[PDB]
C-alpha cells in the first residue's frame, strides 16, 4: 500500500537551492495536496508554497495521484511560489 | 510568507556599510541582516 | 514560419511565445525535456507581459554600477509590480532580470537614512531604535 515517487525540483535564486529531486515513499490514493505536505515534513515548505506539474498540466490541491495517472517513477518538477 | 527571501537578496548588492543603516529601520529587517 | 508554445499565466489567459524568448527562462526549457500550455505559477498575466518585454529586449544575452539605461526605465513602475517582478524572475530563472530588479530596489535603499529608508515603502518601542542602534 506505499508506491515511490521522485519530484524534480527547479533552479531557485532568491533561495539558493540547486536543482534537485526529492524521493517520496506516497500512495496513489493521496491527494496531491498530501503529497505536498509530504515535501514539507522532508524540507519544511508549506504545500501554499508548492506548485506540482506531471506534464504540463498544474495539480490540483484536492484530487488523488490517480486522476493524473500518476504511476510508479513517474516524476513531477515542483516549483515554489511565495 | 513573500518577504524575507527578496529583502535578503537586494541585501547582497548593498555594501557593508548599507547593513548597518539597514537594522534601524524594522526588527524584521534586524532579525534579518543578523542571520 | 516561426515557433510557438502556450504559456497559461496564473489569471488563465493563455500567452503564445516564441519559444526562442521563452528559452530565457530556463525553467521553461528545462520543463520541456524528457502541445500544451506550460504553467507559469504566481506569475500573472498582466507581469507575464512585463516579464516578456524585458525578455524579448534581452534576446542577445548569454547570461561598478552595471544598471542597464533601458532597463532602469524599464523599471520605472510602481514599487507593487517591481515587487512582483523579483519573484518571477526567480520563478522563471531569469538571471538579468533578477539582477536588475534586485539591484533596483538596493538602489532605492541605497543613499537614505533608515527612516528615509522606511518612508519609501512604510514599529519600534521608543529605547528599541536606541538598542537596534547598540
Amino acid at each position: 500500500s506505499g508506491m515511490q515517487i521522485f519530484v524534480k525540483t527547479f533552479r531557485d535564486r532568491l533561495r539558493n537551492l540547486l536543482p534537485q529531486t526529492i524521493t517520496l515513499e506516497v500512495e496513489p490514493s493521496d491527494t496531491i495536496e498530501n503529497v505536498k505536505a509530504k515535501i514539507q515534513d522532508k524540507e519544511g515548505i508549506p504545500p501554499d508554497q508548492q506548485v506540482l506539474i506531471f506534464s504540463r498540466k498544474r495539480l490540483e490541491d484536492g484530487r488523488t495521484l490517480s486522476d493524473y495517472n500518476i504511476q510508479k517513477e513517474s516524476t513531477l518538477r515542483l516549483v515554489l511560489v511565495f | 510568507w513573500m518577504q524575507r527571501e527578496v529583502w535578503m537578496s537586494v541585501f547582497r548588492y548593498l555594501s557593508r556599510r548599507e547593513l548597518c543603516e539597514c537594522m534601524r529601520v524594522c526588527k524584521t529587517w534586524y532579525k534579518w541582516c543578523c542571520d | 514560419a516561426m515557433p510557438s508554445i502556450k504559456l497559461q499565466s496564473s489569471d488563465g489567459e493563455i500567452f503564445e511565445v516564441d519559444v526562442e524568448i521563452a528559452k530565457q527562462s530556463v525553467t521553461i526549457k528545462t520543463m520541456l525535456e524528457d502541445d500544451d500550455p506550460v504553467p507559469l505559477p504566481n506569475v500573472n498575466a498582466a507581469i507575464l507581459k512585463k516579464v516578456i518585454q524585458w525578455c524579448t529586449h534581452h534576446k542577445d544575452d548569454p547570461p561598478t554600477d552595471d544598471i542597464p539605461v533601458w532597463d532602469q526605465e524599464f523599471l520605472k513602475v510602481d514599487q507593487g509590480t517591481l515587487f512582483e517582478l523579483i519573484l518571477a524572475a526567480n520563478y522563471l530563472d531569469i538571471k538579468g532580470l533578477l539582477d536588475v530588479t534586485c539591484k533596483t530596489v538596493a538602489n532605492m535603499i541605497k543613499g537614505k537614512t533608515p527612516e528615509e529608508i522606511r518612508k519609501t515603502f512604510n514599529d519600534f518601542t521608543e529605547e528599541e531604535e536606541a538598542q537596534v542602534r547598540k
